[PDB]
This record gives C-alpha cells, structure tokens and sequence, in this order.
RNA sequence: CCACCAGCCUACCAAACCCUGUCAAACUCCGAAGGGUCCCAGGUGGAGCCUGGGAGUGAGGGCGCGAGCGAUAACGUCCGCGU
RNA sequence: AGAGCGCAAGGGUAGAAGGGGGCCUGACUGCGAGGCCUGCAAGCCGAGCAGGGGCGAAAGCCGGGCCUAGUGAACCGGUGGU
RNA sequence: UCCCCCGUGCCCAUAGCGGCGUGGAACCACCCGUUCCCAUUCCGAACACGGAAGUGAAACGCGCCAGCGCCGAUGGUACUGGGCGGGCGACCGCCUGGGAGAGUAGGUCGGUGCGGGGG
C-alpha cells in the first residue's frame, strides 16, 4: 500500500531526523541510491504493513516505486526508529518472513498450559506475485509437552520454505502457580 | 644442580678440557665421548672428579 | 606427501625441478627469481630409449651437459618421493656436482 | 576500632618485562645484524635476506630496507631489500 | 601366481555372478578382495615380558607370516599400563597368503566350533565390509592342544572394495561364507 | 536468583558503564516487556523478588523470560577493618544494566494482567522503567 | 612377505574325517583336522 | 514385558547438536578514532645536537577524561595522558 | 591443528618443534661485525672467519634444548694445570 | 603465435567442500612381476626396482550447478582525534574531521606466470 517517497542526496543524517523526515535507502541486484520519508504516516504505515505485507511508494521523480521494508536499524538508547532499509520488488525469487495466524484454541490450552510460541514470522522463498497475506494456520489441538514444527503448517501453493523446516514452529508449556513458591523452600 | 652432579671432562695423553655436566640415575658409570683439545686434533675425554 | 619443502630444505639458491612418471622421467631445471625455469631433459618424452633407469641416466646424462652447454656450475635438486636410488645420473656426471 | 582478621593474598607478581616487538620497521635501513623483531612466538616468519635464531628473532643479513609481507596460508613475514 | 581353491574360484564364480547380477562395466572396479587383518588386544602385559608375546607370535606363527606387535596411547589408571607399551597384535594379509588365511578359515577353522549357526550378518560396516573373530583359538589346523595357555579370542578383519551389503554378501557366497544368515 | 557454577576467575573488576546496551532491544519472546531507563546493576536479589513479584501478583499465569543474567560479584570486604589487604569477597552477584535492554517479558495474560505485573515487579526494580508492546522492532536474529 | 625370519609356508593337507582329500598350502606341512 | 538378543514406551532429569536471546580484564572471526615510528618537505627557534665544570632535585598537590583500590563513599587512595 | 609440544602461563607449532630409526657427540676452541635492552653493572640476538670435525650423495645445518623461570658481583680459599 | 596434458611457480579460501558429467590416439594414473638395488617396528600397502593384453574404476584433469564454506557494497548508528557545554552524582548533549561490528542487496566453484611432450 500506498506511501510518499524522496529522494535523497549528501544531506547530514542527524539533521534530517531532527527536522521532520526519516532517512531511508534502497537496493534492487543494481539500482541503489538514497532516499528518505515523513515520520508520524510513515509510522502509521509501518505499522500496519512493514516487512509483512507490501509498500508502494509513490516518489517525486514522476513514479510510484512499489517495495517492502527489510531491516529496522534505531538508536537502541531510547530504542525507536531511525532509518531503514527498503526492498525494490520485481518477480524474482525472494525470501521473506510472513506472518502466521495461530488459529483455534487447543487442549493442552485451556488445560491450563499455555502456547509458549517459537515463531510470528516464518522465513519463506516466494515469486513477488504469491502474496501470503497470513498463513492462518492450524493449532487444532497441541497437547502440554506437545509440539510442532516442519512443513506441518499448510503452505500457499508456491509460496515454498526456507528453514529446515525442521525448526519448531511453536509448543505449549506449563504455567506458573503459586506452588512455584514452594519451589523457593 | 648437586645431587646428579657436575663435572668437567679430561683428554688423555695428559690435560686438555672443556666445561659440562652429568646425571647419575641413568645407569651411567665413565663418562666418557669426543671432543676437541687446545693442542693438536680430535680425542675422547674422560670424566673426572669435582 | 614428500611436500615437507624439501623445496625449502634445498630452497638455499637455485633449483632444479625433476619428476617421474609409470614410464617417462621429466627432468627440467628451474630457476625461480621470477619463476622461470630453463633446461630439459625427458627419458620418454625426449623420444629416447624405453627403459626407465639407463635412459633417465643418459637423459640427465644428456641435460647435464646442456647445462654447462649453456652456462651452468651448481644448482639445488628438486626430487619428491626419491627414497635416494640416484637415478644414477643422480645428475652426479650432470656439471652440478649432484652426487 | 576493632582489627581482627584480615584475608591476606598471594598473588602479587609480574615480570622485568623485556621490551618485545618490531624494532626495525619498513623503510628502514640496516647494517646487518641489526634486529628487525623481537618476538616469542613466530609472528613475523624470516623474509628475504632476514635471518632467524633461537629466540625467535628476524635481523638483519645485508645492508638495504625492511620490506613487509603478509601471506595467508603461510604467514607473515619481514624482508630486507637488497639496495646493490 | 600360486593358485589354491578359494583363489581359483574367486576367479570362477565370481566374476560372472557378481557382474550379471549387479552390472560392473569395469575390470578393475568389480566388488574384489582387499587385504585381510588380524588383530589381538591383550590388556595382559601389563609387565608379563615377551614371554606372553611368545602366545603372540604364536597366533601369526599357525597363520604363517611374522607378527608385528603395537602398542598403546595414553592413561588407563582404573585398569593398569598406561604410557602404553603392553601388547598389540596386528597382521595384515595381501592376497597368496591372505588367500591362505581365508581358505584355512572356511575349511577348519569354522567347523569345531560346537555351537555354529553361522557367522554373524549385521556386522557389516555399511560403507562395505565385515569385521568379527572368535574365541575357541586352537581351532585352527597347525595347533594342537599343547601351544595355548587357557583360553584366547582374536579379532579378524576384511577389507573390500563392496560399497553396499548384498553385493558383499554375494560375493561371500562366489567366495563362500558359512553365514547365519 | 540465578549464578554460573563456579568458573575462570572468581573476582572480577565492577567498572564504569557506558550506554550502547551492546544489544537486546525488542520483545521477540512474550508480548509485554519490561525494559530499563537507568544505568545500573541488576541484583539477584532484586530480579528474584520481580520475579516473584509478578509471579505472585497472577496466580497460576503463564511464562514469565529473564533475558539477562546476573553474574557479576560483589567485591565486598568485612567491616571496621582496615584497609589495605587482599582485595574483598566475591559477594552479591548482580548483572550490568545499561538502558535500552530487555530484562522480563511476560506472554499470555490479560492486557492489565501484564501491566500490573511489569508494574509492580519493575516497581520493586534498583531503578524505574519502561513497558513496551511488541511490533515495530521485527526482523532481528 | 619378505623380511627374513619370516615363519615360512609350504603345501598341507586336511585328512579330515569324510574320506576327504584337500589340497592346502601352509606354514606347517601335515594338516588333517574334521570336515 | 522376550533373551544365542529383543522390542516398544513419560508435564522426570539430562552428553552433544540445532533453533531462541545474551555475558567477558586475564575469551577473540572482526576491530576503528588514536598512537608509535622509518623516508619526501616545510621549521630560525633561550629549537635540537657534542665535549665540559657547578648544581639543585628525588614528602608533592590540584583539576579533566582514562583504568585499579574503596561502597561506581572520603578534600580517601594508586597509576596512566594532560594541565 | 582443537593432541602431543618435559614442569605455570602466554605466544607459537604438522609446509613440525611433534613421533620412528640410523649415525654421532658443534652440551667445540680461538674470536666476533652489527644489534635488542639499558642509571651502572648484568642479561639477551647472530651471520661471518680460521681450526678441526658429526651428519647427508648432495644442497646444507650443527658454537645444545619450541620460546620466555631452573638463579649468585666481589672479596676468601680449594682444584688440575703453564 | 594458438586449442590439450604434464613437471612447476604466484595471489591467498570469490581457489575449499559436495551431487552431476567427464578425457586418455601422446601425456597421466591404476595396473603386469616381487627374481636383481631397496625397504614395511607385519603386509611390495608406502617409498623401491625390472614390465604388458587391459583399464580411465579410483587418483587425477576439465565443465555445470551455490547446497555447505568464502568475500561482501550502500546507508545509517557505535566508538572516537581535537574543540565547548549540562547534572551532587551515577551520566548526558552541541561542533568538526575520522569512521567500524553485526547484518541487507549482490557476488563466488578460481586468477595467473613458466618449460617441455601433442594438432
């Protein structure tokens, strides 16, 4: 979706941020230069989309430059953003993570124990064109000290993987009652 | 050092000497192998005393 | 595996690099500096005789006066897997002074 | 005020430290027997008319200028140019 | 070039079985015989002298050849000799002699053995050969009952140029061995 | 209360602490997260007590991460004894906290749930703080 | 097998107990034995 | 719950590996601003160099960042560069 | 290269220092340029040259030891000797 | 002056690892023999030596692929020469010049120099 875009010169980063403007840059196999945004509809759109779904920047050079994110580098103190990277799309093979959507409520929850998740995000290799907008996937009925992990989720045709998948998606552990103090004995 | 003591090594023929050391838990009884003298060529050397 | 830089062990000043093969001896003199080389001598790849050993000593027999044929005193020998047999050339006769 | 016990130590000792390093850098000049590096290891490998001893040292073995070297797969390295 | 039984046929039974049934277009790449090892590891001369090393050459001395003697790594406190100079028997068979080894194996060395169901299958390395032994020694032809002390085992080998387990199997049953199976 | 198992050196020099954090910025883990504003240590003690604190403030909840670790001693020497003299006892173990770093996070509560016990248990904290969400940090091994 | 104490070899039989007659090749020459 | 030996099996704990974050003066794949130093050149200054006689010094203190000690206490202490 | 590298640590190490055997005794004598280090005095580096040797066909290295601890000015006197 | 193989040198892993395919008419390698030189702390495995009808399986030589491993911009933050602040303090900010680490895109199964034997 839909943002403003600038392109960006030899402008002193600093004051760029402590004027009204994000600094940002791009980078497409060949095409690299830097460029920059408004904060407070930058932020709102980041929000939302950022590296999940996709951005479409319409840019003062006549265009409207369609990219992702990628990257969030801050300042860490104070921790906040502060410039950061974008992808230019096309058609070709890109990994990416996408969003899942842990969908139903198990036995071992409401049980008591609780998804203690492994993941939010799975990283995938995709054409441009498939756009998993979420896989909203399963979690039927995960057990306490039960898990799942591999290409045990449902994958948008196309849309392949990029783990092992061996990596565990998620699981569901033990709370924490009172009988924990107890444990302090 | 003292002990497994030390020891200088003589020539034969009278004099000639240098300045090493030994060992004595290794059955080792003569010490004797080459060495150079001031006069003349090549000769063995004995051990001897302090 | 006789790599050990018996290069370096005869990398004092001036090589000269031989190996064999099933059946041709590959004797060649070379100098580094820039890494060129110089002078040959094959005992099957010289279309010489068929017989490993005497040829190799006539062939290094052959090289050895080439090199003084063409300015040479004493060099290094470069030889891998040798277990010394001299390859009675052992470019001994070779000018060099190899054995 | 009240001194009783105290927990003493045993640890305190260093070392006359030896002054280690490159002596003689590049672009220098050497009469030979001059010492380029003093090192306890082999950090600095012998270079081209640069000569090694016991104690791990490169010095000099003419008169002409310390050239550095560096060498991945076999280390690193100090040289002496001729200067004919 | 001294043939015997097991060394001629090899020759015969194994060459058109082993091709005809796995399909090897090479003559120097069929599933051959490599060299044949064995080994004793006694943990026995600890001090004992090369009095126990006289049991040593004996074992090698009914096989044939002359016996060479390892010996071991480091620290085993909590069972004696250490810096490791015990004794370690090893022998290593090329084909004449090994073919003697192998051949004396299946025609004596096998049978006195009371309870022989057949060798032990599941012990093949996988990346393609075999390695077991025995126990009972003096199974063997040229020893009788005086040579050994007690009792004393012994651990074989084979090395082959099989690179999966059937076809090292049959070429067990071209060179013929009693399995279990 | 948490520690190493005895390891290298016993005693080891406090120091001043700067403010780069080094790293561990974002949430990742649970859903609510307790980070910290004041360059201090964290003391087991104290962790032990937020902990609990939390823990305690919402009986048979769910899971509750400590990112960072206490393992600095406390060089602390006797009392009225004169200087001088050995350097101290390893004591107190504690942790460097330079702010801008995750230290708790909590997952599956209510929203007030998580406040409160980030709260209260940060409240009980050698400092005061800051409780974030989770989101616009995402993309970080 | 070369060296040079090297305990020999030599033609052995195997007069076993079947009426058998092999023909064998070892470092003792009299070998008789069972199957 | 069978042996010439097997087989299938847990909100117990756990070798290793893997994923998930991270800790370090005596850990380091990376590693700067600096700094030291060898040649080209500016540089005339109670600069620098060489022999030579007379010295006085060798309780220091403060201030700034830099590390230790201390309790990230002391007009505390003990070093580093700087004044 | 994470093992061994005599014994603490650190650097270093297989393109070997480690590990095997053969041979041997340079664990030489007379020196020693030019250096490291440096308040003095000490300590530490080494080609080279002569002798006369050990190893290797040689090329070559050998004036102990993978490297840094294993040490004691002078005065006193014993010692074999010119 | 060129297309191929070999004895061998240089950069330092964009050369290494791994699946695929591969070439021997010369080179190369296995391979033929263990009696003459030689040797296995035992085996002719290794080095050694006299030698064919085969082979190109391996070893190796060459091509494709990135899968491991390798290098890795750009930006911007860190940290900081040197210059000024602010807070009892723990610490923080402005100036200038320098300018990483981790990561992001992309890139990588080599580059080259010699001397002979082949067409």
């Amino acid at each position: 979706y839909r943002l403003k875009a600038y392109y960006r010169e030899g402008e002193k980063p600093s004051a760029l941020r402590r004027a009204g403007k994000l600094p940002g840059v791009m980078y497409n196999r060949h095409l690299n230069r830097k460029v920059y945004v408004d904060l407070v509809e930058f932020d709102k759109v980041f929000r939302q989309a950022s590296i999940h779904h996709v951005i479409v920047l319409e840019l003062p050079d006549g265009q409207s430059l369609p990219t992702l994110v990628r990257q969030v580098n801050l300042d860490k103190r104070r921790r906040r953003p502060e410039h950061v990277d974008f992808f230019v799309l096309s058609d070709e093979p890109v990994e990416m993570y996408v969003p899942l959507r842990f969908v139903g409520t198990p036995a071992g929850v409401r049980a008591g124990g609780v998804l203690q998740e492994i993941h939010r995000d799975i990283l995938v290799k995709v054409s441009p064109r498939n756009i998993p907008e979420f896989i909203e996937v399963d979690v039927s009925g995960l057990e306490i000290g039960d898990s799942l992990h591999a290409s045990d989720l449902k994958l948008p045709p196309g849309v392949e993987l990029a783990v092992s998948p061996e990596e565990t998606i998620a699981a569901v552990v033990p709370p924490e009652d009172v009988e924990k103090l107890a444990e302090e004995a | 050092v003292r002990i497994k003591l030390l020891l200088e090594c003589t020539e034969c023929k009278r004099r000639n000497y240098a300045t090493e050391k030994n060992k004595r838990n290794t059955p080792n009884k003569l010490e004797l192998r080459k060495y150079c003298p001031w006069c003349r060529k090549h000769t063995v050397h004995r051990e001897v005393k302090i | 595996k006789f790599r050990v830089r018996n290069r370096i062990k005869r990398t004092g000043r001036l090589r000269l690099s031989v190996f064999r093969s099933l059946k041709h001896i590959y004797a060649q003199i070379i100098d580094d500096e820039k890494g060129v080389t110089l002078v040959s001598a094959s005992s099957l790849a010289l279309k010489l005789k068929g017989n490993k050993t005497e040829v190799a000593r006539q062939v290094g027999r052959a090289l050895a006066e080439k090199a003084l044929a063409l300015g040479i005193k004493q060099v290094a020998f470069d030889r891998g897997p040798y277990k010394y047999h001299g390859r009675v050339k052992a470019l001994a006769e070779g000018a060099r002074e190899g054995g | 005020a009240h001194k009783k016990g105290l927990g003493s130590t045993r640890n305190g000792r260093d070392s006359q430290a030896k002054r280690l390093g490159v002596k003689r850098y590049e672009g220098q000049v050497v009469r030979a027997g001059n010492i380029l590096v003093r090192q306890r290891g082999t950090r600095f490998k012998p270079g081209k008319n640069v000569g090694m001893g016991r104690d791990f040292t490169l010095f000099a073995l003419v008169d002409g200028v310390v050239e550095f070297q560096d060498r991945g797969r076999l280390g690193r390295y100090v040289h002496v140019r001729p200067l004919a | 070039p001294l043939d015997v039984a097991l060394k001629r046929k090899y020759y015969e039974e194994v060459r058109p079985e082993l091709i005809r049934r796995f399909g090897y277009q090479n003559v120097w790449e069929v599933p051959r015989l490599e060299k044949v090892v064995i080994n004793q590891g006694l943990g026995e001369a600890k001090e004992d002298a090369r009095i126990l090393e006289k049991a040593a050459q004996e074992l090698a001395l009914i096989t044939g050849q002359k016996p060479a003697v390892t010996r071991a790594k480091k620290s085993i406190s909590n069972f004696k000799l250490r810096k490791g100079m015990p004794i370690g028997l090893r022998v290593t068979l090329r084909r004449d002699r090994m073919w003697i080894f192998l051949e004396k194996l299946l025609n004596v060395a096998l049978p006195r053995i009371r309870d022989f169901r057949g060798l032990n299958p599941n012990s093949f390395d996988g990346r393609g050969n075999y390695n077991l032994g025995l126990r009972e020694q003096l199974i063997f032809p040229e020893i009788t009952y005086d040579m050994v002390d007690a009792l004393r085992g012994m651990d074989i080998a084979v090395v082959t140029t099989a690179e999966t387990d059937e076809e090292a199997r049959a070429l067990l049953e071209l060179l013929g061995f009693p399995f279990r199976k | 209360m948490l520690m190493p198992r005895r390891m290298k050196y016993r005693k080891q020099q406090r120091g001043r602490l700067k403010g780069a954090t080094k790293g561990g910025d974002y949430v990742a883990f649970g859903d609510y997260g307790l980070v910290a504003l004041e360059p201090a240590w964290i003391t087991a003690q104290q962790i032990e007590a937020a902990r609990v604190a939390m823990v305690r403030h919402f009986r048979r909840g769910g899971k509750i991460f400590i990112r960072i670790f206490p393992d600095k001693p406390y060089t602390k020497k006797p009392l009225e004894v004169r200087m001088g003299k050995g350097k101290g006892n390893v004591e107190g173990y504690v942790a460097v906290v330079k702010p801008g770093r995750v230290m708790f996070e909590v997952a599956g509560v209510t929203e007030e749930q998580a406040m409160e016990a980030l709260r209260i248990a940060g409240h009980k904290l050698p400092i005061k703080t800051k409780i974030v969400r989770r989101d616009a940090y995402d993309e970080a091994q | 097998m070369k060296e040079g104490i090297h305990p020999k070899l030599v033609p052995a039989r195997i007069i076993c107990g079947c009426g058998n007659v092999i023909e064998t090749y070892s470092t003792k020459p009299e070998i008789y034995v069972e199957v």
